[PDB]
RNA sequence: UUGUGGCAGCCAAGCGUUCAUAGCGACGUUGCUUUUUGAUCCUUCGAUGUCGGCUCUUCCUAUCAUUGCGAAGCAGAAUUCACCAAGUGUUGGAUUGUUCACCCACCAAUAGGGAACGUGAGCUGGGUUUAGACCGUCGUGAGACAGGUUAGUUUUACCCUACUGAUGACAGUGUCGCGAUAGUAAUUCAACCUAGUACGAGAGGAACCGUUGAUUCACACAAUUGGUCAUCGCGCUUGGUUGAAAAGCCAGUGGCGCGAAGCUACCGUGUGCCGGAUUAUGACUGAACGCCUCUAAGUCAGAAUCCAAGCUAGCAUGCGACG
RNA sequence: GGUGAACAGCCUCUGGCCAAUGGAACAAUGUAGGCAAGGGAAGUCGGCAAAACGGAUCCGUAACUUCGGGAAAAGGAUUG
């Protein structure tokens, strides 16, 4: 599948919400897919899909847990050609369990480890990096 | 061999190295190593800085 | 009082103990499975970590993400100028193992080699086998050594040879004294073994006569040394809160009441590196031959004369001028260290090991500080 | 000791749309266990630091998941009962001092226990558990509270041993070796292909091989990236100071920027292993018993198992070959 | 004396000292003092400890109020 990457974001870890879903605001609380160790924290990375609340936006979007895709993070991480590629801030889309997005748009730059990995989220997105 | 720019310094970047950053704009920027990145997120000026491609051809060097 | 919560335990107990290596040089612990049917090679040798750099290849691995793509890897250049051959020692099987039956020197030992014997080489008389050297110069002598040499094709069932490095042609290495060791010689009968080592005595072995291109290796040497240290480094445990009194970095409970006593299990302090290690399935990109393209560091894709050493040479090493060898990945080792590259014992099957390798850059920029130009030349032209 | 707490048997009236025993099991009855409590008062009152958590290791099996199987009211998918099995794993959080509990979330799974209810010269001190103080009930009062509340000192190792490392004598001195014994380590998941296939009316819906990855752990290493500065390396700068300029110095590292080298991070990179004997179980041959029968004699296949190999040590007051 | 609002802190002159056993080296563990990518209280009984803020000039300042306050509220801009 894809070869993995510096985790950025610990469970806590508040970010931006690249979409036009009418949240600003996501807060993440859960990773898929880690079985954890002894006091770490679960981390997530670009193209990780996560479990997040809202804690700014629309009504009808808060308090309530849903599934987010990361499409941006400041952390630096190893391309596999060896150069060191990083974000201007964090970022991720409001899906489905099935991946499918909840909004319609993409607003600014995509992982691409994030957009291979997400088709949905591919098509949605403006300039794939 | 495909040899690349910094967008700093102005300098060729070898195969395997150099440091890409991705601004909001979607512009990239790929540095040659850390001290143009550092300069570059200090808001420094390449073109005021002695050792830069880019201040050599606005004085003729 | 079972724990409230598991977690696996730290560090591993089979490295111990965790006490300094009694050898300088690595020991090989195990050599390869003979094969009769094999022509008679060697197995070993003893070559000098240069440094490292990295290369850029692309990959052929269909169904992977990196196929038809490039790739960054690092890699530990070894330097292995050419083995000399100096004796032969003959092994036979008893009930309680394996047993050295005789051997026999070459004739003509060098200094260096020689200096092996020695504690302080200068103010002796250098007198070691000039003695057994005359055993070459009367027909009763040279009777001897024959007669030697029919025992081992008469009884051994193992033949090694005697071999020892020219530490002479690494001048940054400022050592005058070999390393000597004995590389076993796999493949034909005991006779076709004795033939093979005697005849190629006084001689030079270079590394290519063992080791191929893309064939996975084993490394063997010492760690490095890091002196006495304490259990969050040594071991790797957790560090306790801040507000402990009398220190952090320690583990709280060494042990329940019961046994009475502290176990060998739990992590204390104490040496940290300078241990033994044996490293497997190292691979080999590409082999350094004094004299041909194979040398320098210019690919098919890259054409830029340029040799393997980095600008102003390997840090802490010097010029790499002789035969050298590329393995993929870190070495154990600092700098200098000579090292122990054996044949891998396994047999190497899977698609990593029979991968072919294809560089198309190396970096010999300068290691000390970033590196900016891949020649001098090439820096020298830009400057003025 | 075992009433009580927990686990397990036997019989079989009934349930299980019909069928005592697939899965259960009433009325009865036999045990085991010693993480509960009760009962007792044997040890300790010239003192064995008294809850919990954190940290770390080890051990058990009454097995949750992971491996190999047997049964089913097992079509498939899922689920349930049982066996061999303790090799590996069993998490992040909200509230509570809590053990316990209970939700949120991930996960293959979030099993159960012991070690002076492990662990205070290991910590912590939230609770409880002195002296200050408030409330409520009780008391004529001093005061009481197995009621609630708030503030309240956590001492010592340099000894012996254990453990971890470090020298070292005992056939002159040195080099190369052998290898008894002791330790030991790898782990689990996912995506694609198989496959919308088997199975099935449909709804649903697998797996082996093959491929590519990732988790937990371990051992190294520093080419790149990141971190680190007193390179006091270069630059700038506040205050003072040497009449000034130049050059400096002081403000314990004056401060800031960049900073090689070394060290170092799942924050970076690489690597992590082949035979044999078997368990459960399914069988072969084949009597006892003209048939039958995995068993009696003799054979077979077989696992996250055990023993090897491999890896670490090897003063084993062991040994070999040479100078 | 200088800086400055300043008997603040910091440097200097008069005057006074360099009296605190020395030498070598720079392991663990300490103690005192720093810095740390991405995240930002997930740690913990509890933000304990640390970090962040901080001078001055201009602007602007809510609830509530015993009308005295709150107030340097909050929120901005500037500075050689
Ligand atoms: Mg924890
Ligand atoms: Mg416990
Ligand atoms: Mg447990
Ligand atoms: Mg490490
Ligand atoms: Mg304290
Ligand atoms: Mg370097
Ligand atoms: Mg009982
Ligand atoms: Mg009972
Ligand atoms: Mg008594
Ligand atoms: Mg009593
Ligand atoms: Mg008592
Ligand atoms: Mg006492
Ligand atoms: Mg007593
Ligand atoms: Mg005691
Ligand atoms: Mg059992
Ligand atoms: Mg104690
Ligand atoms: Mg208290
Ligand atoms: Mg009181
Ligand atoms: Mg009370
Ligand atoms: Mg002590
Ligand atoms: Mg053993
Ligand atoms: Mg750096
Ligand atoms: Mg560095
Ligand atoms: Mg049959
Ligand atoms: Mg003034
Ligand atoms: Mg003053
Ligand atoms: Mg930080
Ligand atoms: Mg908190
Ligand atoms: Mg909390
Ligand atoms: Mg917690
Ligand atoms: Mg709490
Ligand atoms: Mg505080
Ligand atoms: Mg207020």
């Amino acid at each position: 599948n894809k070869f993995r990457m510096s985790l950025g974001l610990p469970v806590a870890a508040t970010v931006n919400c690249a979409d036009n879903t009418g949240a600003k605001n996501l807060y993440i609380i859960s990773v898929k897919g880690i079985k954890g160790r002894l006091n770490r924290l679960p981390s997530a990375c670009v193209g990780d899909m996560v479990m997040a609340t809202v804690k700014k936006g629309k009504p009808d979007l808060r308090k309530k847990v849903m599934p987010a895709v990361i499409v941006r993070q400041r952390k630096p991480w190893r391309r596999k050609d060896g150069v060191f590629m990083y974000f201007e801030d964090n970022a991720g889309v409001i899906v489905n369990p099935k991946g499918e997005m909840k909004g319609s748009a993409i607003t600014g730059p995509i992982g691409k480890e994030c957009a291979d990995l997400w088709p949905r989220i591919a098509s949605a997105a403006n300039a794939i990096v | 061999l495909k040899t690349e720019l910094c967008r700093f310094s102005g300098q060729k970047i070898y195969p395997g190295k150099g440091i890409r950053f991705i601004r909001s704009d979607s512009q990239v920027f790929l540095f040659a190593n850390s001290k143009c990145k550092r300069y570059f997120h200090n808001r420094l000026k390449p073109a005021k800085l002695c050792w830069t491609a880019m201040y050599r051809k606005q004085h003729k060097k | 009082s079972h724990r409230k919560f598991e977690h696996p335990r730290h560090g591993s107990l089979g490295f111990l103990p965790r006490k300094r290596c009694s050898r300088h040089r690595g020991k090989v612990k195990s050599f390869p499975k003979d094969d009769q049917q094999k022509p008679c090679h060697l197995t070993a040798f003893l070559g000098y970590k240069a440094g490292m750099t990295h290369i850029v290849r692309e990959v052929e691995k269909p169904g992977s993400k990196l196929h038809k793509k490039e790739t960054c890897e690092a890699v530990t250049i070894i330097e292995t100028p050419p083995l000399v051959i100096v004796g032969l020692v003959a092994y036979v099987k008893t009930p309680r193992g394996l047993r050295t039956l005789n051997s026999v020197w070459a004739q003509h030992l060098s200094e260096d080699v020689r200096r092996r014997f020695y504690k302080n080489w200068c103010k002796s008389k250098k007198k070691a086998f000039t003695k057994y050297a005359l055993k070459y110069d009367s027909d009763s002598g040279k009777k001897e050594i024959q007669l030697q040499l029919e025992k081992m094709k008469k009884y051994a069932t193992i033949v090694r040879v005697i071999a020892h490095t020219q530490i002479r042609k690494m001048k940054g290495l400022k050592q005058k004294k070999a390393h000597l060791m004995e590389i076993q010689i796999n493949g034909g009968t005991i006779a076709d073994k004795v033939d093979y080592g005697y005849k190629f005595f006084e001689k030079e072995v270079p590394v290519e006569a063992v080791f191929q291109k893309d064939e996975m290796v084993d490394i063997i040497g010492v760690t490095k040394g890091k002196g006495y240290e304490g259990v969050v480094t040594r071991w790797g445990v957790t560090r306790l809160p801040r507000k402990t009194h009398r220190g952090l970095r320690k583990v709280a409970c060494i042990g329940a009441w019961h046994p009475a006593r502290v176990s060998y299990t739990v992590a204390r302090a104490g040496q940290n590196g300078y241990h033994h290690r044996t490293e497997m399935n190292k691979k080999i990109y590409k082999m350094g031959k004094s004299g041909q393209e194979s040398h320098e560091a210019c690919t098919e894709f890259d054409r830029t004369e340029k040799d393997i050493t980095p600008m102003g040479g390997f840090p802490h090493y010097g010029v790499v001028k002789g035969d050298y060898l590329m393995i993929k990945g870190c070495c154990v080792g600092p700098k200098k260290r000579v090292v122990t590259l054996r044949q891998s014992l396994l047999k190497q099957t899977s698609r990593l090991a029979l991968e072919e390798i294809k560089l198309k850059f190396i970096d010999t920029s300068s290691k000390f500080g970033h590196g900016r130009f891949q020649t001098t030349d090439e820096k020298q032209k830009f400057y003025g």
